[PDB]
């Protein structure tokens, strides 16, 4: 129709991607239902309590407080450089 | 420096309003809520306030 | 009973009763009482939109609305069956279009002599006005002292409140002037004679409403407001031009809220210091208060810094 | 180039000179320090680690490896605030020792 | 005391600085009253500053007069420009307020001993 | 051990272990303490006499950038012969490293600031003087930040309790909006929560 | 009268047929009467049109959480309005101040300042029941002016 | 349903206004027309007039 | 990595200003461009006329309080006080007694609908599955002094509908 | 000099952020605003709590962030567990970790553009932002605020569906954000409007403190993205955008960019997701499942009492922090012992993101100041760390 | 006293009560030792409980179940 073409010469020409889902092809509905799989270590006879200790972890250890040709360390490698996302970098 | 040693009992005020002379606190140990019998709960002094009325609303 | 502090949400144990409560003065005494805490119950006349500025007084619980015209009888009764105390301050100026304004007075301080005070309540107080006389002056300020003796039947001990003239902010006496811009601003009327009344500060008058309000022992010892140091003079109609350099009316516009040129130009022009031997207001104390600190206040016109 | 990456600088002007000055003019001061604190011991390490690969080779760009700053120009910048660190290490004196031991239980940590 | 003090060293630069800003305050209520258009008497404010120094004269020791220094001087940073919307300046009086009772029988008639 | 554990490294536990041991050996004029935490974490207790020095000494070098100061609090201890706790969080951008700065203080000694030291500084050291009274040295500009202008109580601490004194009200008996003593509607019913039988071995105190 | 009281079923109809609201932005409540002025739910040209001038204002709505250093700015604005005004406050935090009810510094209620009408309850209230809150304050006007002065 | 509120159901062209209603008298002695909340459904449409099935 | 964005020189030659100029003098952008994509007024409104339309929820969705009961009435509540000692707000607040029968019940049942902050973990606390957020933003009343919920607005309010209630619950729990 | 306090003024915005302007005839040279409209008491109140039921006000301190926040609270409370989380559940906090970005990045710039004054690019997008509440509805409890995410990873699974739903949503928005495109980028006058404007770049535009974009697009290449990990965040590919000088139209174009690349991530996540669990399984800090607690002895003494009383969390202090969309997020989480924290001290953006605001005004005009602020994102509530 | 409160307020208050409904109902019974009860149905309701039915017939409810229980 003749209102159609003038929203393709307006801003290019879309006509598939409305700013409404209201019609066809969103998806309505879901029928089945669920049962969820219990899967990491739920089982007997191996899975285990002392094994699986996910708690109890010590104290932070104390390095040497009060009361030598050292290569004076640093506290990481360095942050080596990029690249520069060979898609279009300009 | 500027150490300037000297000697005062330090006793603040100006914070509170006038609750300083009015109430009296109180410390003393937590000991065994007695429908058990776990120890943990010692070791640690604690305090209270005085207690003032509760009505109905 | 009473419980704790009355700052806000307290008991403090009187349920009172204002009918009115909707003008100058009994809105902003009830603005006490929801301060201490109590059950203040407000019945308005037909007004919703009205006493929506009320409210925020009472904190929670504390006021209840309801409805009632007042020549019907079981609206003036099914709300006071459950109080303590009621006080009374109804009444107004000139004659309605449709009313009878006389017995309003007489009938209606009657309507809640009736069962009202059967049903058991106590220290029943009225207002009264300190130069109602049942001389031959006014149609509006006599007919006042007529309800001051045959209402008295009914309620043989009340302490009925007499004030004298008040100024606060939004009275009618004291913005009678400044409110006559005009082609000539004349005095009342030319003459120096009798000028000025009482004109007691209105923190005085609702102060001496709850120290009365469980006193003890005022019932029948009728009360009387005395003013400001000490009679008055001429200087305040000069006084008012010095230092300022010179609700539920209709859609659009009342019709006659007038400045009513009959009886309301005398009403006020007939001092009447009356009988000293009243206690009234220094014994029910303590109210002191000039007239030179709170005239800054209400007094607003177009200089307003200078 | 005429843009040095990080915003804010400008390429100004010549390398492996400007820094060849800026490293021997901390030597000079580093002397100074009376030496008893390790200070001296790994600050004169690492400047004379730089300066023996700074000194003198091209190019700038084979200068940014075995040299781990940002770019060359951001290189003065990691040792010109250490010109101004070193000489204020006179001022104060950080190789006396410990001041003001804790009152013997303060870091403990549960209460 | 191991600890270093704050402007004063004993005494003499402190109780100078207590009467130096009570100069400040004390132009500042007849400058204020009609500014922040209140309508109280201004004597009533001369009064107030003075009541405020004077109550708190029993200390007799430093560095804590100094930290009221730092208090008393922020005071009039608001208060010489225009930042207490004519609010804070009337929390100083205890205004509406209903007044404590402070006498014993007259506590006894109302409350549980607050 | 098994899954649904986190898995630790030791890398990164060994560079911290690395690094942070000769930071005292070249200042042992103020650090009084460091310890590594068993999750890449360092601390370095220092007495706040080189509060100025020890940052200004992280604000540059070659082996340590240090120039992201992200993170200034103030953490209050009762029961500790001096209460409150300062303590800073820097990065370091050329590494990727976390380190904090513990300073102890007390309420009247005063603690030189880091206004030249860092510009960051100037709205975050402000704050711990409105909320505990810390009165910072030389800062160009200390006001009040976060409360309101009639508060007499700075309210981080312990003492000052859950509501204030000044629950505000409104009346039309002028025109204000007055202050009044705190009335609630109801109590905050405070619970007793602490299970007692210590569930952790590790952290166990010295018995006494 | 017949005559008179057919004059007040255009007047106070008129009023409620044209509301010009004010908005005051404080917390997340700002951010869903956004999404009302978003045109899913559109909230213009359904009687009340968008923002407007502090002058020019109905119905002032108080959205999200007060402190005590805007309790003055709140009254200052609330006397500037004209006369047959309504305050409508949505919000769970403008009705006892949701939680945060017990901290130092967070007005108790929205109540104890300014006389509140219609109150929305809900974090936030999902601009689906405050379109119902609006047309029950249009339901709230069946009140009268003549009538009044008739009768009194 | 039920009274005289026969929901419409359009012609699966729209969402959000595919399944409109109809508000016409007096559901529990209201007015005629010209006073209708949308509160007036029979709590069962709540599964089905919000499209939760 | 990295992206350069917007850092591009000019052409600066002799026939690519002209693209350059008559952009500025004549307007090729601007009207093209911005008055194009305006128009683009002809896509259709989508708007929900909301007293009579209704968008859609999810089965979900909170809301209204209400207490559900067994086949024939039971009070399902066993007042195990579970769902107090988790709302964040407060609003519960139980007083329970045993009722002459000999099984405990309730006596005073709040919920603070004003300080109600909906974390809805009273609907994942009872073990006996009892209180329910149940999906009617039915609401608005005129006073503080009313939505402050009693028991008997509770089981009144959880039985103006139940099947509303009770499909939701059938459909969802399979998850949880 | 005038003393105008153009703030409080309710003239759209954000009514609220009420300042100081000592201009210097029409330059202003002084700015010294005044904060604290919202303090509400948060910092101290959370002294009170339990873990998980101090939970939700997180999630109430921003306005827009609702998995973005609470990701910088169960990642900072599962450090001092000792606990990974299990794999389908880093799957999800990826995916609305990476859909919050598209909430923030769209608020950022319609909101910039109606200080601006322009009307129809806000109604043109939030118009398309109602297809993506339909999903937080869809799957936590509500429309924004959502208690979902756990210190036992994901609350409940994702029902049937949100996977031809996000596939459908994410296939449909290039097509508007190339709207935009033509809408501001292109244009002279808006560009003209903004250029040159709050040039900050040397190292105190870093000694500041600030976080990023207000960084990095301004110069110097960090992010906590790819150089710190979260979950699986570092399998998937993206890049960072970087703007060429230090202005406010150079840290504009990173927002563009920004939402270029969260729908390569979407569009990447979906496709590696295992079938798997939801919760740890240890149950000393997840809830057992519903038809658990109602069967056996051992699910309802660790149900009931973890219900009472919270975890048992070690002591030692913890700091982290993550990309908010708008910057770092330090909590700095000091832990006591027991089921009740000890103080918790935040640190959000807007603390160095708008006191350096002082920098980065003057020399300028005063219908630039309301232009500065819009590209700083700065949200009030989340100035209440 | 407290009567002032609701005039011209109509007084909502419930009307069923579940202080008494049990009574009703058609008390089960087995002539068994010990039952399950998941009432209401599986996985809802009220946990599953043992009781023992051995002494003036009856169960006691179970508590959680609240339907008479005997045999
Ligand atoms: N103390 C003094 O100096 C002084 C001066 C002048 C007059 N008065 C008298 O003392 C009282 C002070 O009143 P005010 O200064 O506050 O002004 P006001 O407006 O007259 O207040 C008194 C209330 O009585 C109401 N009222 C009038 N007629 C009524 C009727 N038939 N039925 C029910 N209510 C009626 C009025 O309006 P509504 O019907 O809407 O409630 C009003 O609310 C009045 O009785 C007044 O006549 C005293
Ligand atoms: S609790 Fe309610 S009012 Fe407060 S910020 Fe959240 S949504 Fe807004
Ligand atoms: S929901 Fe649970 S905790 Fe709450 S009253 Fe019912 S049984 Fe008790
Ligand atoms: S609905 Fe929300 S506020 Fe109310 S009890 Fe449940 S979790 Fe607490
Ligand atoms: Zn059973």
């Amino acid at each position: 129709r003749f209102i159609q073409w003038l929203r393709n010469w307006a801003s290019g020409r879309d006509l598939q991607a409305k700013l409404q889902l209201r019609y066809q092809e969103i998806s309505k509905r879901t029928q089945p239902p669920p049962k969820l799989p219990v899967g990491p270590s739920h089982k007997l006879s191996n899975n285990y309590y002392c094994t699986r200790d996910g708690r109890r972890e010590a104290m932070p250890p104390s390095i040497v407080m009060s009361s030598s040709e050292k290569k004076a360390v640093s506290p990481a490698p360095p942050i080596k450089r990029w690249e520069l996302s060979q898609d279009e970098p300009y | 420096i500027t150490v300037d040693e000297k000697l005062d009992i330090t006793t603040i005020t100006g914070v509170p309003e006038e609750h300083i002379k009015t109430r009296k606190a109180r410390i003393f140990v937590p000991a065994r809520n007695n429908m058990q019998s776990g120890v943990n709960n010692t070791k640690k002094w604690k305090m209270e306030f005085d207690t003032r009325e509760r009505w109905e609303n | 009973i009473p419980h704790g502090k009355g700052g806000r949400s307290s008991v403090s144990g009187i349920v009172a009763t204002v009918f009115g409560a909707t003008g100058f003065l009994g809105r902003y005494v009830v603005n006490h009482l929801g301060r201490m805490g109590s059950q203040v119950i407000v019945p308005h006349r037909c007004e919703p939109y009205d006493t929506m500025h009320l409210r925020p007084m009472g904190d929670l619980g504390q006021i209840i609305f309801m409805d009632w015209n007042g020549r019907d009888k079981d609206s003036i009764r099914r709300a006071v069956e459950h109080s303590s105390v009621v006080i009374n301050l109804v009444g107004r100026e000139w004659e309605t279009q449709n009313f009878d304004f006389e017995d309003v007075f007489v009938k209606i301080p009657q309507a809640i002599a009736q069962v009202s005070k059967e049903a058991g309540v106590e220290k029943f107080i009225h207002i009264s006005h300190l130069n109602a006389d049942i001389k031959s002056s006014s149609k509006y300020l006599r007919s006042k002292a007529v309800g001051e003796k045959e209402v008295r039947e009914t309620f043989p001990e009340a302490t009925i409140i007499k004030p004298a003239e008040i100024f606060g902010r939004e009275d009618r006496f004291l913005n009678y002037f400044a409110n006559i811009r005009w082609f000539g601003g004349v005095p009342l009327i030319s003459l120096g004679k009798k000028t000025v009344k009482q004109p007691v500060y209105i923190v005085d008058v609702t102060k001496g409403i709850i120290n009365a309000i469980k006193d003890p022992d005022a019932r029948g010892k009728t009360f009387a407001f005395v003013g400001p140091s000490r009679y008055l003079l001429f200087d305040l109609v000069q006084y008012v031009f010095a230092v300022a350099h010179r609700i539920g009316r209709l859609f659009e516009i009342s019709p006659f809220e007038p400045w009513t040129t009959r009886d309301k130009v005398e009403r006020i022009h007939t001092t009447d210091k009356i009988l000293p031997h009243l206690p009234g207001l220094e014994d029910l104390g303590v109210e002191a208060t000039p007239l030179e600190l709170k005239a800054i206040e209400v007094l607003r016109r177009h200089r307003t810094y200078r | 180039k005429k843009t040095t990456g990080l915003v804010g600088l400008a390429v100004c002007e010549t390398p492996h000179e400007r820094l060849k000055i800026l490293y021997t003019k901390i030597l000079d001061v580093l002397g100074h320090i009376p030496k008893n604190a390790a200070y001296r011991k790994y600050t004169e390490q690492i400047t004379n680690e730089k300066l023996s690969m700074v000194k003198a080779e091209p190019d700038v760009k084979k200068l940014e490896e075995r040299l781990q700053g940002g770019q060359i120009e951001e290189v003065i910048l990691q040792a010109e605030n250490e010109l101004s660190l070193a000489r204020k290490m006179i001022q104060w004196k950080p190789w006396e020792p410990l001041v003001e031991e804790p009152p013997a239980s303060q870091w403990k940590w549960p209460i | 005391t191991s600890v270093k003090p704050i402007f004063s060293r004993d005494m003499n630069e402190a109780k100078r600085r207590v009467r130096e800003l009570y100069r400040a305050w004390y132009r500042e209520v007849p400058n204020t009253v009609h500014l922040f258009q209140l309508d109280i008497s201004v004597k009533q404010g001369r009064d107030k500053v003075r009541e405020m120094f004077k109550k708190n004269a029993h200390i007799t020791d430093p560095r804590v007069v100094d930290l009221l220094v730092i208090k008393g001087k922020m005071e009039l940073e608001e208060t010489i420009k225009v930042w207490k919307q004519r609010t804070h300046v009337m929390r100083f009086f205890h205004e509406t307020e209903a007044p404590r009772p402070k006498d014993f029988l007259s506590k006894f008639y109302v409350g549980h001993d607050p | 051990t098994r899954p649904t554990v986190r898995p630790r490294n030791d890398v990164a536990h060994k560079q911290l272990s690395a690094f942070g041991e000769y930071v005292a050996e070249i200042l042992p004029k103020y650090v009084q303490q460091v310890q590594v935490s068993c999750f890449n974490e360092l601390e370095i207790c220092i007495h706040p006499d080189g509060v100025i020095p020890v940052l200004t000494f992280l604000r540059d070098h070659s082996n340590a950038q240090f120039k992201s100061l992200a993170d200034l609090t103030a953490v209050d201890i009762p029961t500790r012969q001096n209460r409150f706790e300062i303590v800073y969080n820097l990065l370091s951008l050329r590494f990727n490293s976390r380190i904090r700065v513990k300073t102890y203080t007390d309420e009247l000694t005063p603690i030189e600031s880091s206004v030249p030291v860092y510009k960051a500084a100037n709205w975050y050291e402000r704050e711990i003087w409105d909320m505990f009274g810390v009165f910072f040295a030389n800062h160009p500009d200390l006001r009040r930040i976060l409360t309101d202008y009639g508060f007499e109580g700075h309210p981080f601490r312990k003492d000052f309790p859950l509501s204030g004194y000044v629950e505000l009200r409104y009346d039309d008996e002028v025109k204000r909006v007055v202050a009044e003593p705190v009335e609630l509607a109801q109590e905050f019913r405070k619970f007793d929560l602490n299970s007692p039988w210590e569930a952790f071995p590790a952290y166990r105190q010295p018995p006494e | 009268e017949y005559v008179v009281a057919k004059l007040d079923d255009l007047i106070n109809w008129a009023r409620r047929s044209s509301l010009w609201p004010m908005t005051f932005g404080l917390a997340c409540c700002a951010v869903e009467m956004m999404h009302m002025a978003a045109p899913r739910y559109d909230m213009d040209r359904f009687g009340v049109v968008f923002r407007a001038s502090p002058r020019q204002s109905d119905v002032m709505i108080v959205a999200g959480t007060l402190t005590n250093k805007m309790a003055p700015a709140l009254r200052k604005v609330y006397d500037q309005m004209p006369e047959p005004r309504y305050v409508v406050s949505m919000g769970s935090c403008a009705n006892g101040g949701g939680y945060y009810h017990y901290s130092y510094s967070v007005v108790r209620g929205c109540d104890r300042i300014v006389p509140v009408d219609i109150y929305v309850p809900g974090c936030p209230p999902t601009a689906e029941a405050l379109l119902y809150g609006i047309l029950q304050l249009q339901k709230k006007i069946k009140r009268e002016k003549r009538l009044r002065i008739w009768y009194r | 349903d039920k009274y005289g509120n026969k929901y419409y159901e359009d012609n699966k062209q729209f969402f959000g206004r595919h399944r409109w209603v109809i508000y016409t008298t007096e559901m529990n002695g209201k007015n005629t027309f010209w006073d209708v909340d949308g509160s007036m459904v029979p709590p069962e449409w709540h599964r089905w007039l919000h499209c939760m099935t | 990595t990295y992206k350069y964005v917007n850092l591009r020189e000019p052409s600066m030659d002799m026939k690519s200003v002209t693209d350059r100029a008559a952009q500025t003098l004549l307007w090729t952008e601007l009207i093209r461009g911005l008055g194009m994509t305006l128009s683009y007024l002809f896509r259709e409104p989508a708007t929900i006329n909301y007293p009579f339309e209704k968008g859609p929820l999810s089965p979900r969705f909170r809301g209204e309080h209400a207490l559900r009961r067994y086949p024939s009435g039971e009070e399902r509540c066993i007042a195990c006080k579970l769902c107090e000692a988790v709302c964040p707000a407060q609003a519960i607040t139980i007083e329970a007694e045993p009722r002459a029968d000999g099984s405990r019940r309730t006596t005073r049942y709040d919920i603070d609908m004003t300080k109600c902050i909906y974390c809805g973990f009273c609907q994942e606390a009872c073990p006996v599955d009892a209180i329910v957020e149940g999906p009617n933003f039915e609401f608005s009343t005129e006073t503080h002094e009313e939505l402050l919920y009693n028991k008997e607005k509770l089981l009144n309010n959880g039985d103006k509908w139940e099947a509303e209630i009770a499909a939701n619950i059938q459909a969802d729990y399979l998850y949880r | 000099n005038l003393t105008l306090n153009f703030g409080p003024q309710h003239p759209a915005a954000h009514g609220v952020l009420r300042l100081v302007m000592e201009l210097s005839g029409e330059m202003v040279r002084k700015c010294d605003p005044h904060i604290g409209l919202l303090h509400r008491g948060t910092e101290k109140l959370i002294e009170y709590k339990t873990y998980l039921q101090a939970l939700p006000y997180f999630d109430r301190l921003d306005y827009v962030s609702m998995m973005c926040n609470e990701q910088a609270y169960s990642l900072a409370v599962e450090k001092l567990l000792n606990i990974q989380p299990p794999p389908r559940a880093q799957w999800i906090r990826v995916l609305f970790g990476e859909i919050t970005r598209l909430l923030n990045h769209i608020m950022a710039v319609t909101t910039h553009a109606l200080d601006i004054g322009a009307m129809t690019p806000f109604f043109w997008m939030f118009e398309e932002r109602e297809k993506m509440f339909e999903f937080y509805e869809r799957v936590s409890g509500a429309r924004m605020h959502a208690a979902y995410v756990r210190p036992g990873g994901v609350h409940q699974d994702l029902p049937l569906g949100l996977m031809d739903d996000i596939y459908e949503f994410s296939k449909n928005f290039s097509l508007r954000i190339d709207e935009l495109e033509e809408m501001l980028t292109n244009n002279r006058i808006w560009r003209n409007r903004t250029v040159d404007i709050g040039i900050v770049t040397a190292e105190d535009a870093l000694n500041y403190g600030f976080s990023g974009v207000m960084l990095r697009g301004s110069g110097i290449q960090w992010d906590l993205r790819k150089t710190q990990p979260y979950d699986v965040y570092d399998q998937v590919e993206f890049d960072v955008p970087i703007g060429s000088r230090g202005d406010c139209y150079d840290r504009y174009l990173c927002r563009v960019e920004e939402m270029r690349q969260s729908i390569r991530i979407i569009s990447q996540c979906l496709n590696k997701m295992p079938p798997g669990e939801i919760k740890v399984d240890d149950a000393k800090v997840s809830p057992p499942k519903r038809a658990e607690m109602k069967t056996s002895m051992e699910s309802l003494i660790h149900h009931f009492k973890l219900y009472t009383e919270g975890y048992q969390v070690p002591p030692g202090a913890t700091y982290t922090a993550i990309e908010a969309p708008k910057g770092e997020f330090g909590v700095y989480l000091v832990s006591d012992g027991s089921s009740r924290p000890y103080r918790c001290k935040i640190k959000a953006p807007g603390f160095a993101h708008l006191a350096g605001l002082d920098k980065m005004s003057k020399g300028h005009m005063l219908a630039d100041v309301v232009a500065i602020i819009g590209t700083q994102d700065i949200v009030f509530g989340e100035v209440d760390r | 006293y407290r009567k002032v409160r609701f005039v011209g307020r109509q007084k909502e208050v419930n009307e069923n009560f579940a202080i008494d409904l049990i009574a009703e109902q058609p008390v089960s019974q087995v002539g068994s030792r010990v039952i399950s009860c998941d009432g209401g149905g599986g996985a809802l309701g009220h946990p599953r409980v043992y009781i023992n039915l051995d002494k003036e017939t009856k169960t006691g409810t179970c508590g959680y179940c609240g339907l008479q229980f005997r045999q």
